[PDB]
């Protein structure tokens, strides 16, 4: 029962393994848990809307709030979870959503109501709400808005854009903010510890510094780190330079390469080193990243010089962002910032 | 609490028959002196309402009445296991999130027991049957199915006729027209087969036939059935039980 | 084909001899402006005027049905400057609760129907309400991407 | 109970007296009813503007407390085809009320996601059926409705809701509440709503939420601000200034640490800007061309992801080269 | 000559509506033209049609040219109505009203007074598509044989890869000239590795009999892995000469195995 | 052949040693193994290293599989088909073999499938939509007991973020041309080639670009032609799209005239016609388009800027030759 | 060489209705002491095993054992012309590339023969039957039908949970929950309304209701079924013929298994 299911959270990956289970768990993210834990008292749970980044938490939080709620036994029975990887046009909103919302709360059991509030209410939540067409969206309207005596909405998303605007209004709106270093720290060093990760001073908040507000590749690249650093069984301490090398993170001197390239070099040499840099694996965001930081941060280039290598790297980076080739728009990066 | 047992579960399989595809929500209410049920279509032109006393129960007992509403479709499908000489019983407690239908068979053998979700419906029972109607007729409901069945094809509205000594339903559409003319008349060799008639004012109604056509299910629950026809209201076609009816009103057309 | 102004004016007036009605020139004016050819919605709007205010002046008009949507957004398209055509764009269609779609919508049909420039420079600004269209069908429609817009129409029209 | 539902829920007007903010198109509207002329409705207007709940009031002020049963109100929610006009419209507008005697309404809300064959197939059923049923369309935008059937029907546009109307329902939630607000929190509350009373329902139920007190305390700027986590104007000047005038590494230090201290999303920061510079006085208006621009392009290339800080150093850049101009 | 009741009723051939698009009268205004174009591909529906009809065209039309760059700008265009065209399917059709625009650019472009000649035109792309359809389905099913045979062969080789670096490499070498050869060892030794390879593809020899009293009914191989790799018409005849003469040697290697 | 001498195990690779060290630290405890994400050029050899990961994971038996068949039915009556390569221990998915069908497969085939777990390897996963790539960010945390996924891929630019972050990423570099001409020297000894001096398997890496795929199968191909025996001045076999690419962007800086810009569109077509994707022939014709030395420097950043332009727009269309012919009549009017 | 003649084509078609649908190509084997037939479903969730022994038939010869696959859909096509109680005689040579089916009346009359294609399938018959099972029961098949039908309108799944004298089923899904307990009895009145229940070790596994129903079909060949089950295996349905039976073995859900 609860033993089997210990086994298995302990031979489950770090992702998985810490998952937060209570409200408490949440620990930048204290905005939103504050007011999912005075509505616990109350029963005036609106419809809400967790927008934000990947991997600050917004499915852990809705999961942690819903069982606080509803204990381990209502769970099952007092909610409605729809992820992307099921059916969300039309018909399926029309039928399965509004059936479910038009029912009735399942009684709780003697044992439910000494323990947990029990609302007289469920809870219809739809994860990954930017695959949901908008006309599918815009049929939810009345459906939650009729239907709130029974049940509440909570959609979750990553882009608010993606979601109507009749539906964002219907919904409070709890954007979920980057864990960073500072805010995250506490929990990358109570995960280090838990699992007796013995690391150095400057490494946990180095990963969450290359994790650019995400818990989530943090706790990987933390398991990853803990693997290698078991599997040579030295005895010694996780350094950085090991950390950033398996996160795909360019070395300093290969990039102090492409600098003087860039700096000193006509087009063919350019190309040359940008052929040979790309037979080595390195993804093309970090690479724009690293070189945005370095020309940003650097304090010996003009401030013309700087709008323009900050416009070119926010061009390349949209370029990106669409699927194009990597070679293509770094060749063709490198090479309008060497013209400047 | 709601504690209900049908001798046969096949009476309450029929009643539901009768609600079963011209409405979708039903709402029941069980008190001391038996159950009662309504639901109306989303065009709101249809009302089926049912009324079944103490006394059409093997067993009822009742110290608080209770109230539940449901999707007629989820029942109707949980409603072909009562083998119809099974015995059912439908038990609910004070404040219930669901409907406990138990078939059970006379020996210990075969418990089919479900547990049916209930919604939430603003209770609001309609009480719309009138005092005096301009005319009164019942006959035999497999006619009532045959003359309805017949015109249905011609058109979309079925029209309801009513003179002295006279009953005439007519359709007129595409292909044509066609009319069915009944006399009142008592048949001493079996007066179950009779066609009586009271006209106080002479009436003349139009109907939808799609909507007659879910009415003459209750041909099932009794062998003769009411028509009560008026020019100031729905009409009302009543199908009698042992303790009990089902009734039907439909508004006229325009 | 859409009718003209006398035939409009004229079934008014002898609706209004028909129903004594208090009206005046302007607000009849008005009307059949509103109208655009449309007697059905000529003869509503006349009647919803009365119904509502009594007297059919322009004042009670205007305050009852908006001004010709097509007509604001023609005037802030074809300003001079940017700034009028922003000031525009914010108190006549943003303040008074025009969605965004709607704006651009009709922004296209004005153009498309536009005559005072030339083909050229309407296919462009055809080019950048219709990029606009796209950027606000993704969900991005806000008032920066109508003033984007509507800066990128200027530079086209910057020579 | 009522005390169950959230405060948007809660808090629906019932009557026709507590709907803010339209008075033009209230008043007229009560009027028609008075007098009996009500034709064709069609209120058309952004989302939270009270278009549902003023027609809910208006039905359940003709029709009483029985409204639930003598209107017919489809929704996008309900199937509505051309099939389910030509069944169920018809069937409601060619007979008559089971209740009571008198008109009947039809509510086609949210009727702006309904196929052009269903307003075709409708647009004569508002012709036809006249005399003893009307027809209320609410949009949000006017541009799904066809021509036609936008031409026969009375249309109602509900402007955003102003201060004073909006100030009123607050005072009135704080009436029904135990709670207080601060007039400085209560402007900057109505500065971050664009005239959505949902939006403020939402956010003040929030913020209540925040307090952690037994509500003896009152209801600052900095809990909205720290609640609905929307940048502060003292923050928004200060990065604005630091842009402006203070060097490039100096500015980028400042976005990172404003940004980073309250954990500041980047298109909020993105939209203050553009609001506080919309009103500068500046030269050519090519500066502006090239700011509206590149901020456009920047915002548009937010709502589809990427590297935060590449992208407010591209805001940095873009806002310094346009301003460079300037001169 | 009947086409009176057709001005009466009917509308412009999407053909007629791209003849006239690349066409400038002199006598009339500039705009004037443009509004009634504007107005013929609007009631016309078939936005699409009318712009591939203008894609095929517009490189055998006179237009004046410069450097050739009035087909640049074109290019940005068409891009933009693929997008368009892209996003009716996602999104509810306000999209379609810009539809009409992107065909009128080449009226603009490349609409001269020179083009007096009704170009008729065909669907290249209708063909193209029902032969990238084939090509993918005998590339289908060859990856689905190595899937069968080869258990590591399927994890290494992409879709893209198969095509452009396996499947010419293959055909290469089975079209081979063995005639060359004088070492009969180690002929014999290429052709048991060739026939590994056959094997390791499941490629098989069908010798089509499908000739008319001519007495060499021509070995195939099925798949037709031909169809796929041999772009080019001239290599298409040498290569089916030189296979004819090895095919038949191959096949009776494969026989003796058997 | 390339098929002949392939590694097996983890301790049977032959270059990349930190790689093969960190895939055994990774493979010490597999039971708490996240998802992994193999990412780097074509060609590296990450889909051997994948099985030989499975095969220190598994027994031996992961390599002994079969090819199955599974039908589904889309939204209309078109029947979906597709194959399935499974194996006692794992399953192998590619949803680069049919259209805008991979959000239904992906989603029902994972969750019927849905040591302990059995490892699934999605092959291809750039040609995954976005939508089946969102519908498979839910199914890689609920199922995190049971299924495992080894998604195999050369550039992790259309990935989406959320999957980024919902699995470890490991970057296989390609080998440097001394390991690719040491893999080719026991190659050439086991198939018995003679070489006359050893510099030419060097020559080999250097017209591979890192391919170790593309290196074995040329020195294969170029051991047919010389029957064997590998001499000092052996030809370089290039492959007949390389060479049409080649005359291309000959005739591109010969001539620049919509006449020649109508052959160019033919070409594309022949191209495209015989499976050769138009992304690789965009890239390639870009590249051999640098290396023309009539061109300047002012030209060539033009011709690059272009390529990224034809390329954002092609992966932002559906239509390759529409974006093709652009790219060319910009080039053309480039130069 | 297969020749089997049935006394009532009604029998071939009531056991052959019993793979319909669940199966799409079974593999028959006729031998000395009989024939057999196995199918598995495409996703290996549901295995049809049939025997019918030597005795089953009027008249069965076989000197020389012969396998023989086929399209369960065209054998069913072809099977409604049994008249059920026409006389049928499968016939086949010892390397056929068909299957017949002679259908005849008593009288010379009307003589109705097919020859059916057949399909090319490996031999490889599973034999994964257990010696124990850890509880045994049979009731009346109609009731297993009832029971089934019962419980499938709530759920895809339906677990079956065994105890000392108790036979639990038990649904629950969208609409709620509904469950069937019965318990073993002795009828004497007549005892093939018995319900039997061996346990050896109390069993609790959930199936795919989807298969259930396939199963089902069996009841129109015998009045009683037995079921098997076991934590170790697929549970075991079996219906009962004169000299022969018709098995259906059935993998339980891991949680998600069918
Ligand atoms: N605030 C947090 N506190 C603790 N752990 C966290 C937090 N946020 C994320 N995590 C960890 O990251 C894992 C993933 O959490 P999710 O809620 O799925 O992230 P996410 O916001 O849903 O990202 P998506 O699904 O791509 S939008 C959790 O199981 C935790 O292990
Ligand atoms: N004028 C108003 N006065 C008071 N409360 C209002 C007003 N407008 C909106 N609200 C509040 O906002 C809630 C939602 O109002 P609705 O009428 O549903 O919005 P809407 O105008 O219909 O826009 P939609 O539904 O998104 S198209 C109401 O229940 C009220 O609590
Ligand atoms: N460790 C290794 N040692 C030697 N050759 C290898 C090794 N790993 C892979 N190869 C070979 O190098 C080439 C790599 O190409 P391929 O296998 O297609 O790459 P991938 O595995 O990434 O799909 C193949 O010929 C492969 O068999
Ligand atoms: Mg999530
Ligand atoms: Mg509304």
């Amino acid at each position: 029962s609860k033993l089997a299911a210990e086994q298995s959270l302990a031979q489950q990956p770090w992702v998985e393994k810490y998952r937060p289970k209570n409200l408490d768990e949440v620990t930048a993210q204290d905005h939103a848990v504050t007011v999912l834990k005075k509505t616990l008292k109350s029963a005036n749970l609106p419809h809400m809307l967790f927008y934000g980044p990947p991997g600050t938490g917004k499915t852990s939080t809705i999961l942690a709030l819903t069982k606080e709620l509803y204990g381990p036994d209502l769970m099952k029975s007092r909610i409605l979870e729809l992820n992307a990887s099921d059916e969300r046009g039309i018909s399926i909103v029309r039928e399965k959503v509004k059936n479910f919302a038009r029912l009735t709360v399942s009684k709780p059991s003697k044992h439910d109501l000494e323990n947990y509030p029990c609302p007289p209410y469920k809870i219809i939540i739809l994860d990954e709400a930017d695959s949901m067409t908008a006309d599918a969206q815009s049929a939810l309207r009345r459906t939650m808005e009729t239907y709130s005596g029974v049940t509440r909405f909570c959609l979750i998303c990553n882009y608010v854009t993606r979601i109507i605007d009749p539906l964002a209004s219907r919904c409070s709106k709890f954007r979920f903010k980057a864990l960073d270093a500072s805010n995250a720290i506490d929990r990358l060093r109570f995960i280090s510890e838990q699992e007796n990760v013995k690391c150095d001073d400057g490494v946990l908040e180095r990963i969450l510094d290359i994790s650019a507000g995400d818990l989530r590749r943090g706790i990987t690249l933390l398991q990853s780190a803990s693997k290698g650093a078991q599997y040579l069984g030295d005895g010694k301490n996780i350094t950085s330079t090991q950390v950033e090398e398996l996160a795909g993170v360019v070395p300093h001197d290969i990039l102090i390469e492409i600098v003087e390239k860039v700096k000193s070099g006509d087009f063919d040499e350019i190309k040359k080193y940008v052929n040979t840099f790309m037979k080595s694996g390195w993804s093309a965001a970090s690479v724009v990243n690293q070189l945005h930081e370095y020309y940003i941060t650097n304090d010996n280039f003009d401030t013309n010089f700087k709008n323009q290598i900050s416009w070119l790297l926010f061009t390349t980076d949209s370029r990106l962002n669409n699927g194009t080739n990597e070679h293509i728009q770094l060749l063709n990066l490198l090479v309008k910032i060497s013209q400047l | 609490m709601l504690e209900a047992k049908f001798e046969e579960a096949s009476l309450f399989k029929r009643i539901i028959d009768g609600f079963k595809d011209c409405v979708q929500l039903v709402n029941f209410q069980c008190k001391e002196d038996g159950i009662i049920a309504q639901a109306v279509d989303d065009s709101r032109v249809l009302l089926v309402s049912l009324e079944i006393g103490v006394e059409a129960f093997q067993e009822y007992r009742c110290d608080h009445p209770v109230t539940l509403g449901m999707d007629l479709t989820s029942l109707s499908k949980i409603l072909r296991c009562g083998n119809n000489t099974d015995t059912l019983t439908l038990i609910a407690d004070n404040t219930p999130d669901s409907i406990i239908l138990l078939f059970e068979d006379t020996k210990k053998d075969r418990i089919a027991e479900y547990s049916l979700k209930l919604m939430d419906i603003d209770a609001d029972f309609l009480k719309i049957e009138e005092l005096q109607y301009d005319s009164t007729l019942s006959l035999p409901s497999s006619e009532f199915s045959k003359i309805v069945r017949d015109l249905s094809q011609l058109s979309d509205s079925i029209n309801i006729m009513i003179t002295k000594e006279t009953i005439k339903f007519v359709a007129d559409g595409d292909i044509g027209s066609g009319s069915v003319i009944i006399k009142p008349f008592v048949d001493m060799e079996h007066p179950e087969t009779s066609i009586k008639l009271e006209m106080d004012q002479p009436v003349d109604l139009t109907f939808g036939a799609k909507y007659l056509l879910d009415i003459i299910k209750g041909s099932s629950l009794s062998d003769r059935v009411g028509i009560r026809l008026s020019s100031e209201a729905p009409a009302l076609f009543q199908f009698d039980l042992k303790s009990g009816f089902l009734q039907f009103f439909l508004a006229p057309k325009f | 084909s859409k009718l003209s102004d006398e035939d409009v004016l004229k079934r008014l007036l002898q609706i209004i001899k028909l129903e004594d009605v208090k009206y005046t020139n302007d607000g009849l004016e008005a009307i059949i402006f509103t109208a655009e050819g449309d007697m059905r919605q000529a003869i509503n709007n006349l009647q919803s005027t009365v119904a509502g205010h009594g007297l059919v002046n322009a004042d009670n008009v205007f305050k009852i049905v908006d001004s010709p949507h097509p007509l604001i957004v023609k005037k802030m398209l074809l300003a001079s400057n940017l700034e009028d055509s922003i000031q525009i764009l914010r108190t006549d269609l943003w303040k008074k609760g025009y969605s965004s779609i709607d704006i651009v919508t009709t922004s296209f049909r004005v153009t498309k129907n536009l005559a005072q420039v030339k083909e050229s420079v309407r296919l462009e600004m055809i080019k950048e309400i219709g990029l606009t269209h796209m950027r606000i069908l993704e969900g991005v429609g806000t008032y920066l991407q109508l003033a984007s817009m509507l800066a990128k129409i200027h530079k086209l029209n910057n020579k | 109970s009522k005390e169950n539902l959230p405060w948007v829920e809660k808090y629906r007007p019932e009557t026709l007296d507590e709907v803010y903010g339209q008075n033009e198109v209230i008043t007229t509207v009560r009027k028609f009813v008075d007098e009996g002329k009500l034709p064709h409705l069609l209120f058309y207007g952004p989302p939270g503007t009270g278009k549902t709940s003023t027609i809910v009031a208006l039905a359940r002020e003709i029709y009483g407390k029985n409204y639930s049963n003598m209107v017919l109100e489809l929704n996008a929610s309900d199937d509505r085809g051309i099939d389910v006009v030509r069944n169920q419209i018809k069937d409601f507008a060619s007979t008559r009320q089971i209740f009571s005697k008198g008109f009947k309404l039809i509510i086609l809300d949210e009727a702006d996601a309904m196929t052009n064959a269903a307003q075709n197939a409708l647009r004569r059923v508002i012709e036809r059926y006249t005399k003893n049923t009307r027809f209320c369309v609410l949009a949000n935008y006017a541009h799904k409705l066809t021509p036609a059937l936008l031409s026969r029907c009375t249309r109602f546009r509900f402007q955003p809701l102003p201060q004073e109307a909006i100030e009123r329902r607050i005072a009135n939630v704080l009436v029904h509440e135990k709670l207080k607000l601060s007039p400085n929190a209560e402007k900057a509350l109505i500065e971050l709503s664009n005239g959505d009373m949902r939006r403020v329902l939402n956010v003040l139920q929030s913020c209540k939420a925040t307090l952690d007190n037994p509500d003896e305390d009152e209801i600052s700027d900095d809990v909205i601000y720290e609640c609905c986590g929307a940048p502060r104007p003292s923050d928004l000047k200060a990065v604005l200034k630091s842009i402006l005038e203070d060097d490039w590494g100096t500015a980028h230090y400042t976005l990172n640490k404003v940004r980073s201290a309250k954990g500041l999303a980047l298109i909020d920061l993105i939209e203050g800007i553009v609001k506080i510079l919309e009103d500068y006085e500046l030269q050519n208006e090519e500066t502006r061309v090239h700011l509206l621009t590149k901020l456009a392009d920047i915002e548009y290339s937010i709502s589809k992801g990427g590297n935060d800080q590449i992208q407010g150093s591209a805001v940095i850049g873009a806002i310094k080269a346009s301003f460079e101009n300037e001169t | 000559n009947t086409w009176a009741s057709s001005n009466k009723d009917s509308p412009i051939s999407w053909f007629k509506i791209v003849n006239q698009l690349f066409r400038k009268d002199p006598h009339r205004d500039i705009k004037e033209q443009f509004y009634e174009l504007l107005n013929q591909v609007e009631l016309n529906g078939n936005s699409d049609r009318i712009l591939q009809g203008c894609f095929n065209i517009f490189p055998y039309v006179k237009y004046s040219d410069n450097g050739i760059r009035k087909p640049a700008n074109i290019s940005d265009w068409l891009f933009f109505h693929d997008l368009m065209y892209q996003s009716m399917y996602a999104h509810n059709g306000e999209l379609l009203r810009y539809s009409a625009l992107v065909p009128l650019v080449f009226f603009q472009t490349f609409g001269d007074i020179a083009n007096k000649d009704d170009i008729r035109m065909k669907n290249s792309e209708y063909e193209q598509r029902e032969l990238k359809r084939a090509n993918s389905d005998i590339v289908s099913l060859i990856m689905r044989h190595i899937s069968v045979q080869s258990p590591l062969m399927a994890s290494f080789t992409d879709r893209k890869s198969l095509i452009f670096e396996i499947l010419p490499y293959l055909d290469s070498m089975i079209s081979s000239d063995f005639n060359k050869i004088r070492n009969l060892k180690l002929k014999q030794a290429i052709m048991e590795e060739l026939v590994q390879l056959l094997k390791s593809f499941q490629l098989n020899l069908i010798q089509n009999r499908s000739e008319g009293f001519d007495v060499r009914g021509g070995l195939t191989i099925d798949p037709p892995i031909d169809e796929v790799v041999l772009l080019n018409p001239k290599h298409i005849n040498e290569v089916q000469h030189k296979r004819a003469n090895n095919l038949s040697s191959l096949l009776a290697k494969i026989e003796e195995n058997r | 052949w390339v098929d002949k001498y392939r590694p097996k195990s983890l301790n049977a690779l032959s270059h990349n040693e930190e790689l093969t060290n960190f895939l055994k630290s990774l493979s010490d405890q597999p039971r708490d193994l996240p998802h992994l994400l193999l990412y780097g050029p074509n060609g590296t050899g990450k889909k051997t290293r994948c099985m030989a990961l499975l095969e220190s994971i598994f027994g031996p038996g992961v390599y002994r599989l079969k090819i199955d068949v599974r039908q589904f039915v889309t939204a209309s009556n078109r029947k979906l088909e597709l194959n399935v390569v499974s194996s006692p221990y794992h399953l192998e998915i590619t949803p680069s073999d049919m259209g805008n069908n991979d959000r239904i497969v992906i989603q029902e085939l994972l969750k019927e499938v849905a040591h302990r777990y059995k490892c699934v390897i999605i092959n291809e996963a750039n040609s995954l939509t976005k939508d089946a790539q969102a519908a498979l960010r839910r199914t890689m945390e609920k199922y995190s007991k049971n299924i495992r996924l080894i998604m195999v891929c050369d550039s992790m630019s259309p990935i989406i973020a959320p999957i980024k972050s919902r699995c470890l990423l490991i970057r296989c570099p390609a080998p440097s041309d001394s390991e690719i001409s040491t893999i080719l020297s026991d190659v050439v000894t086991n198939e018995r080639i003679q070489l006359e001096t050893k510099d030419i398997l060097k020559r080999i890496a250097q017209a591979s670009n890192g391919n170790l795929r593309v290196s074995l199968l040329m020195l294969e191909s170029m051991a047919l032609n010389n029957e064997l025996a590998l001499k000092s001045s052996s030809p370089i076999i290039k492959p007949d799209w390389i060479i049409v690419i080649h005359k291309l962007t000959r005739k591109i800086v010969k001539e620049r005239s919509v006449n020649s810009l109508i052959e160019c569109r033919a070409v594309l077509y022949d191209l495209l016609a015989h499976c050769i994707p138009a992304n690789i022939i965009l890239k390639e014709l870009t590249f051999s388009l640098l290396d023309v030395e009539t061109l300047n420097t002012t030209n060539k950043s033009s011709i690059i800027e272009y390529s990224s332009v034809f390329d954002e727009r092609l992966s932002l269309g559906n239509k390759a030759i529409f974006h093709l012919e652009g790219f060319i009549a910009k080039v053309m009017c480039c130069l």
